[PDB]
């Protein structure tokens, strides 16, 4: 019964429109749902819009009134020309009324404001439509019709409000360039006697709302009006005097104040100059008064959370910043400006006490500016050495956690620990005593907790490399020391782990001082070591974490003969490695080989080299070497999941010493990369028997899917090593064929739940490094996984996301490096090679749309390339129009926005080929158009007619000036897109000025 | 004691994933277009009494935006979401915002950047400002890992029961019952025994 | 040669 | 002299990290209820176990419900760490309601160990 009000042949019921409107707003379930659908296909009807002068005078449901004004906001957005200019009058006069007869009725302006401020909103977007050229008056009668009522000036400060956000703060998307430049200049023009009014009103005014809705304005001003106004006026006198005492007008006129401390102005006026200083010194003078003194716990107050005072200190934190960061000179040199400089500088440190983490940072964004300054400006950090000193305690304190899931925190820390630095190189000696005194209330107890031992250690850790080595090695010792011993005053278990954790942390972050105390970074090691057998949850993690952390930055010292040792320290790890590892998870023990790997590259000579590495793999070679053996025999073990997982773990130990040793680790490779491959096919035959026999549920079962790690490993392996290759020729001529051999019918040949993506990853690094060298691999890559992927993916946009992806990347590679494969396919296989470009296009998928708009243009421009030949007249024939029209459909289509710049890129680059005169055939029939017509004319008449019909409310105008301008544009990559921008305005509307394309 | 919450974001942000996982505990992999809006009564427990957000899921693609604004009307707290992976999204907030609090000029509302799980993010942390000025409270989060899940409901139930020691607290668990269709369960549990559960990578 | 150092960090 | 200024009634018997899962029959997917703590609790006045299981940071309830003699763990095809079962009776979420639920662990270790004490508690109740 509710859907009544959808039927226009007759009148329309109001009563019944607010009972839907009723039951969606204060509704619930089924009804407030079928409300909602109704009210949608009400709003959408076309006519609604006829409908709304009813609703708007003889409903009384506000919720009524606002959707009316969003139906005629519609309207007056992107069909307003169209109306006869009947209606446009009617509407505007019916909006500017009922805007008044709101006003006056000081009940329905107290109690309706949302419903006035849309109506304000409404009245705004007829004036970007009509205002100035046919409206030259609304700015003088609103200034006269302020003075006969307070309730009418105050909502004229919410007209003028808006229309300055929409002129100036939000028309680089929504208007033109030409029509945002009209409005910006018509504002502008009339500005002189906007400004009169404002100040009049906050320099009598008495009306709190009407002051507050005033400063509202003003801070939409301040964003583009000149500085004149602002500093010739003694506003800023009112602004940080007067209104800054009340507490309803304190919060918009800081962020007023905050915008003024941005104002263009010029460097080399004196009295300017005083005046910053000057509402800065007001300003503070009335927090000092008004609010709070200098001294007051903001970070109570903040938790406290009374009130507005969380907002409050978030924008004084913004203000204090914002006018430091361009001024605090102003404040150095004078004496008589000192005590406003500190204090102003005082308040922030009380600011950043607070516990609030985006607060804090950007209290720290402005830390970082300052000690910054410091730490190169001559003669500035005595100023600052007693706000400096309480800043040290300050993120000492708040010390997040490093990297060592969470990289909000690893951002904070690196933050953090540049502040950190910067107030170390001011003062040494304050920071080390500072962290002294800290570490003796973690031993005494008095601070003692995780997270304040936790916190101590990581801001320790932070500052490495800042100190001298002497006092560097003075410092380590005494922490270390001290954490020791504080690791030995706990008798717990956690807290025993803890103190460990942070003392290895600590080390872990001064590998100076390791690479010249060898016995004491043998002794780190070795104790490592033990607690790679402590069972207790995460020493083990941290163990391993900590050995690989020294080992990449003090290698050189395991790798050479160490005098009082008998043999490089590597030997010695690589001895013990079983018993040192026998604890440890698979992971944890990659992690170790991995580390060995990175000692073992450093030792130059090859001979030596190569022993230490097979040395490392010989327990993983030795299990490879039974597997094989006992695997081949009877191939019936894949299917035993221990042999697969123990496969698999070789396979993994193999990855991760070769991402360490790269090049190096060619010899190991060597060892086991024929009887890998073979693996590879035994290990495909059991997944294809196990489909075969199971269906496709058998790629989901623990069986299956550990024989598939299997082939992912090895291909990650491969390609490990392969992007790492310095000899070439060896990979070419040894290791490639038999790997395509292996991976590439296996592939073709799998249903499609069963080829593995990292088949496509594994080639676009083959192509990557030695594509250049194998035409014939590249041409067998592309028919064994070309067409089978292609139809993988091309029936949707969701399915099978991996392949879609490496699918792209790896035709990406293969047009950069051997583009003669494309050449060589068959014409139906070039065409679904262009049908695979264009489809990549319209994917919202950013990994895969990226891929599609560089592949094509990487396309055009080995076409140029060849010239004047067959091959390139053909595919211009073929396949010009295809992306020029595929290009366009995106860029207007709404949904592929995220493209719009590689779009730009491409469309330029094609019609300039045109303009250039690069295409050496016509690109019409013989037929369709006169012998002779140039390209460029044929071009430019394709295009007219191709948006006529996709376009068909633009005028021919329209489209031959848009063309135009886009043509003379396509050497000017920015303009060229600013033209692309406005057409993208102008067919959201009707009507569109075809004159704004001469913008530029 | 229920407050109204309008959720607003482009397309594709993860809104409706967002609630759902707050619903139900699901994960939806799919993205099924919002249409106009959708409301989800969403109760927490609190160490002030229970908490009830009538939550205004709203749609973000253009084309089926509905009534737009118009859901904006009298909510008393919002989210505004975006997607650390996609740039666009989170130059739309300002647009979002704009429209959000000309229609409520004083709520509480928290900015969300949902997708940290995912490894290349694209919006990193240091360009994520504009809640500054704006007296947003901002989260990571992601709804696939529960990253931060909690986040945007607890401090909206702190600032609008004006209480910043507010807690959620473990709803009490009633004793449960005790225990024709032997051969009705017998199937329905063979289908699902061979159905795979899904994510079976994940930690847990 | 910090002996001190190493024979405390053993015995943890 | 100056003046100054509901498990209650349960024992835990088995605490494991989980996930749980509901099957939608009529999508023919599972979907996922919540991540968490579950436990076996053991009420001092009836000797009953229940399962009892909350969500991380909400602890909203996920799953209440008696581990019925009845209930017989099942393998799911995907996974050597979950175990599936049909209930008759939990009130996670307001009324009684039957669901076939799908639990799953950090290992295959902590699968085997939640059929063992399930298998305990199961008896428990039977006596
Ligand atoms: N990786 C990841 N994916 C997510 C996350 N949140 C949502 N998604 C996914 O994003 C896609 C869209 O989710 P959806 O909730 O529909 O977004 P929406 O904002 O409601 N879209 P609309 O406004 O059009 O209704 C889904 O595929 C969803 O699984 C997340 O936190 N991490
Ligand atoms: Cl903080
Ligand atoms: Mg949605």
């Amino acid at each position: 019964s509710m859907e009544g009000i959808l039927d226009f042949s007759n009148d329309l019921d109001i009563a019944l429109l607010d009972q839907v409107v009723s039951t969606f707003y204060q509704g619930s379930g089924v009804q407030q749902k079928q409300a909602q659908e109704i009210l949608t296909k009400f709003q959408d009807n076309p006519d609604a819009w006829q409908k709304a002068d009813q609703i708007l005078q003889f409903s009384t449901n506000p919720q009524s009134k606002f959707i009316a004004l969003s139906i005629l906001d519609k309207l007056i957005t992107r069909k307003w020309k169209l109306l006869p200019n009947d209606h446009r009058i009617g509407i505007r006069n019916f909006v500017v009324g009922m805007i008044i007869s709101m006003c006056q009725d000081d009940e329905v302006f107290k109690t309706q404001k949302n419903l006035i401020n849309k109506s304000d909103l409404t009245l705004v977007q007829i004036l970007k439509q009509e205002w100035p050229q046919n409206w030259p008056e609304f700015i003088p009668e609103l200034i006269g019709s302020s003075s006969s009522s307070v309730n009418v000036c105050e909502n004229n400060m919410i007209v003028l409000k808006l229309l300055s956000e929409e002129v100036f703060d939000f028309s680089a998307e929504q208007m033109t360039q030409a029509k945002a430049l009209h409005l910006k200049n018509s504002m502008s023009k009339e500005f002189e006697q906007i400004f009169k009014l404002c100040f009049q009103v906050l320099e009598q005014g008495s009306s709190s709302s009407l002051i507050v809705a005033t400063l509202e304005s003003l801070l939409r001003y301040l964003h583009w009006i000149p500085y004149r106004y602002i500093y010739e006026t003694n506003i800023l006198e009112l602004l940080s005097t007067k209104f800054m005492t009340s507490p309803d007008t304190r919060a918009i006129t800081l962020k007023c104040l905050t915008e003024v401390s941005n104002l263009k102005i010029p460097q080399d006026n004196d009295l300017i100059k005083r005046q910053t200083v000057l509402f800065f010194q007001n300003t503070l003078q009335q927090i000092a008064t008004s609010v709070m003194p200098v001294t007051a716990d903001l970070k109570a107050t903040y938790a406290n959370a009374n009130g507005n005072d969380q907002s409050f200190l978030q924008d004084l934190a913004m203000f204090l910043t914002t006018y430091l960061a361009r001024n605090r000179a102003l404040l150095e040199s004078d004496e008589s400006l000192r005590e406003l400089l500190l204090n102003a500088h005082q308040y922030l440190i009380q600011l950043s006490k607070i516990e609030e983490r985006e607060l804090f940072k950007t209290t720290l964004d402005y830390w970082h500016n300052l000690v910054a300054d410091l730490f190169y400006e001559p003669l500035k950090k005595h100023i600052y050495e007693e706000i400096c000193s309480q800043l040290r305690l300050v993120i000492i304190e708040n010390m997040v956690r490093p990297e060592e899931k969470e990289s909000d925190t690893i951002q904070l820390y690196k933050s953090e620990r540049e502040v950190l630095v910067y107030l170390t190189h001011l003062n040494v000696i304050d920071t080390e005593e500072i962290m002294i005194s800290k570490l003796a209330r973690q031993i005494d107890g008095s601070e003692w907790s995780w997270h304040n031992i936790n916190t101590l250690s990581w801001a320790i850790g932070s500052i490495s490399g800042t100190m001298s080595e002497d006092t560097e090695k003075r410092f380590v010792v005494t922490v270390i020391k001290d954490l020791l011993g504080l690791c030995e005053q706990k008798r717990g278990k956690d807290n025993k782990a803890v103190v460990a954790s942070d003392i290895m942390y600590v080390v872990g972050q001064y590998p100076r001082f390791l690479k010249a105390h060898w016995n004491f970074l043998r002794t780190v090691i070795l104790k490592l070591f033990e607690f790679m057998h402590e069972t207790h949850e995460g020493v083990q993690d941290m163990a391993c974490d900590t050995f690989i952390k020294i080992v990449q930055k003090c290698k050189y010292h395991f790798v050479i003969q160490q005098p009082r040792e008998s043999e490089p320290f590597i030997q010695t790890i690589i001895r013990d490695i079983q018993k040192t590892t026998a604890d440890l998870q698979p992971q944890q023990v990659h992690t170790f080989y991995k580390a060995c790997g990175i000692i073992i590259s450093e030792e130059r000579s090859v001979a030596e080299r190569n022993r230490l590495l097979s040395d490392l793999m010989q327990l993983p070679n030795m299990a490879w070497d039974t597997i094989v053996e006992q695997s081949t025999a009877n191939p019936t073990l894949l299917l035993d999941s221990e042999t697969v997982k123990i496969i698999a773990n070789i396979i993994k130990t193999n990855v991760a010493v070769c991402t360490s040793m790269g090049a190096d680790f060619y010899p190991q490779l060597g060892h086991i990369y024929y009887n890998m491959l073979q693996l590879y096919r035994a290990v495909s035959s059991m997944i294809s028997a196990q489909v075969a026999a199971e269906g496709l549920i058998a790629t989901k079962t623990p069986k299956v899917r550990g024989l598939r790690t299997i082939k992912k490993e090895i291909l990650k392996l491969v390609e490990t090593y392969i992007s790492k290759a310095r000899n070439l020729d060896d990979v070419v001529k040894v290791l490639v064929e038999p790997l395509l051999n292996a991976v590439l019918e296996d592939y073709m040949n799998n249903v499609p739940d069963a080829r593995d993506a990292e088949v496509l990853n594994c080639m676009t690094t083959v192509v990557e490094k030695v594509g250049h060298m194998i035409p014939q691999g590249v041409i067998l890559i592309l028919q064994s996984v070309f067409e089978c992927t292609l139809d993988m993916i091309n029936k949707d946009f969701t399915e099978y996301p991996e392949h879609r992806v490496e699918f792209y990347k790896l035709l990406k590679v293969i047009n950069e490096k051997s583009f003669a494969a494309f050449l060589e396919l068959p014409p139906a296989a070039f065409k679904l090679f262009v049908d695979a470009i264009c489809w990549a296009f319209k994917h919202n998928n950013r990994d895969v749309e990226v891929n599609g708009l560089q592949i094509a243009l990487d396309l055009v421009k080995n076409i140029e390339r060849m010239g004047n030949v067959p091959f390139a007249n053909e595919f211009h024939k073929n396949y010009f129009f295809i992306f020029v029209s595929e290009t366009f459909f995106v860029l207007t289509d709404s949904d592929h926005k995220s493209g719009f710049s590689k779009q730009a890129l491409l469309l330029m680059k094609l019609i300039s080929l045109v303009y250039d005169n690069k295409i050496s055939v016509p690109l019409y029939q013989e037929a369709e158009v006169p012998q002779g017509t140039s390209n460029q004319v044929y071009l430019s008449q394709y295009l007219a007619n191709m948006l006529s019909n996709a376009f068909p409310h633009l005028t021919s105008e329209q489209i031959a000036s848009f063309l135009s301008a886009l043509t003379k544009q396509c050497k000017d990559l920015v303009v060229f897109k600013g033209t692309l921008r406005d057409f993208l305005v102008q067919i959201k509307e009707v009507g569109g000025d075809p004159t704004d394309y001469l913008f530029a | 004691v229920q407050f109204k919450l309008v959720l607003v974001g482009d397309g594709g942000t993860g809104k409706t994933t967002f609630v759902k996982r707050h619903l139900t505990g699901e994960f939806e992999k799919k993205y099924v277009a919002t249409l106009g809006v959708e409301v989800h009564p969403l109760v927490f427990h609190t160490n002030r009494g229970p908490i009830k957000f009538n939550v205004w899921d709203t749609a973000g693609q253009e084309k089926f935006g509905g009534l737009r604004d118009g859901y904006y009307i009298q909510a008393q707290c919002a989210i505004i979401m975006f997607d650390v992976t996609s740039r666009v999204t989170y130059k739309n907030v300002p647009n979002w915002h704009r429209d959000l609090v000309r229609v409520c000029e004083n709520i509480p509302i928290v900015l969300c950047g949902n997708k940290v799980d995912i490894k290349d993010r694209k919006v990193k942390a240091k360009s994520i400002v504009f809640h500054r000025k704006k007296n947003l409270q901002y989260y990571d989060i992601s709804a696939k890992s529960n990253y931060n899940f909690e986040k945007p409901f607890l401090w909206l139930a702190r600032k609008l029961i004006g209480d910043p020691n507010l807690e959620f607290v473990a709803m009490p668990a009633l004793a449960p019952p005790e225990v024709a269709l032997a051969a009705q369960y017998e199937h329905d549990l063979e289908v699902a025994q061979t159905t795979a559960l899904p994510d079976e990578d994940d930690d847990l | 040669d910090l002996r001190k150092l190493c024979e405390r960090l053993r015995g943890m | 002299h100056f003046e100054p200024v509901m498990e209650e009634d349960e024992e835990v018997l088995y605490k494991v990290r989980a996930k749980l899962f509901r099957f939608d029959a009529d999508a023919k997917e599972w979907k996922e209820r919540g991540t968490g703590d579950c436990k076996f609790l053991k009420n001092k006045k009836t000797n009953k176990v229940r399962i009892l299981m909350r969500r991380d940071k909400t602890l909203k309830i996920c799953a209440n419900h008696i581990i019925a003699p009845e209930y017989t763990l099942k393998p799911n095809v995907g996974s050597d760490r979950s175990w599936v079962y049909a209930c008759t009776a939990d009130i996670a979420e307001g009324e009684a309601e039957a669901f076939t639920f799908a639990i799953r662990f950090g290992s295959k270790e902590n699968a085997d160990k939640f059929k063992e004490e399930f298998e305990k508690a199961q008896e428990i109740n039977k006596k």
